[PDB]
């Protein structure tokens, strides 16, 4: 885990609250093995709903000087709570196709050289990405670790 | 009954007890916020309990500026009904009754979320 959010950060659920006041050592694999007050032993409301942000959760966005997210600029990946760029080398046309379709900009795109300046420096995350034909998102495209 | 003018000394001027108080705190100027309405005392929930709201409560009682506004019933579990919710004071209001909130409405907030305010002397 990276974050452990609360107060319905991701939204308010509708089903009956099952567990409450959870303390856990972290060794057991299943959530049910942690100490709990019982089943239905809740005194909260739907405004209080737990949420997490795990390490493997990732997102993609094209940063630009004009706006934080846009349809042009430099694409960035977000791994284990940290941001970073993507290696340019070995980037096929279909690779840019998945990036643009995932962000909802256009069916196809093209690679252009860097702009006049960079807003900030971030450590490069991944390189040598080769998207096949058929995947809709970049997370299903094999690449280097 | 008699109709007769008299000096201001014979005239009555009364001053009821204050509607807003802080209780259970270690000091006099700090504690859980307790308000009086409908003939009984009560608490105020911590939803959107900002430091600006705490400033109004300290000003109403007369204590100093509020350094910190807490939540989740730090000092103790409240006793009585819950009156206000989602109260948003801009800081310029003289009384908590001027600020808009869930005015004497049923509060979805439980009794574990009673607010608390710590002011300085
Ligand atoms: C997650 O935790 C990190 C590290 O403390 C923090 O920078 C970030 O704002 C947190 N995100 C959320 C949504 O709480
Ligand atoms: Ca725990
Ligand atoms: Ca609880
Ligand atoms: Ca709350
Ligand atoms: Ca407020």
């Amino acid at each position: 885990a990276i974050n452990a959010t609360g107060s319905a950060h991701f939204g308010e659920g509708t089903g009956p609250i099952w567990l409450d006041e959870m303390k856990c050592n972290g060794k057991e694999s299943r959530i049910w093995q942690c100490h709990s007050h019982g089943w239905g032993q809740q005194n909260c409301r739907h405004k209080e709903d737990a949420g997490v942000i795990c390490s493997e959760f990732m997102s993609l966005r094209l940063t630009s000087e004009a706006s934080r997210e846009a349809c042009a600029g430099r694409l960035e990946v977000f791994y284990n709570g940290a941001w970073g760029t993507v290696g340019k080398s070995s980037m096929s046309e279909t690779t840019v196709g998945v990036v643009c379709r995932q962000l909802g900009c256009a069916d196809k795109g093209k690679i252009n050289p860097a702009s006049l300046d960079k807003a900030m420096s971030i450590p490069m995350w991944v390189d040598n990405v080769q998207c096949p034909k058929g995947p809709d998102t970049l997370w299903q495209c094999p690449s280097s670790p | 009954w008699e109709k007769r003018l008299a000096s201001p000394s014979e005239e009555t001027w009364i001053t009821c007890d204050n509607k807003i108080r802080l209780q259970e705190g270690p000091t006099s100027c700090s504690g859980r916020v307790e308000i009086w309405h409908g003939g009984s005392w009560g608490t105020v929930c911590d939803d959107s309990w900002d430091l600006d709201d705490a400033q109004v409560v300290c000003q109403q009682l007369g204590c100093g500026p509020a350094l910190k506004a807490f939540k989740e019933a730090e000092f103790g579990q409240g006793t009585g009904p819950i009156w206000l919710n989602e109260v948003k004071c801009k800081g310029n209001e003289s009384s908590l009754w001027d600020c808009p909130a869930r005015r004497w409405g049923h509060s979805e907030c439980g009794h574990k979320e009673d607010a608390a305010v710590n002011c300085t002397d």
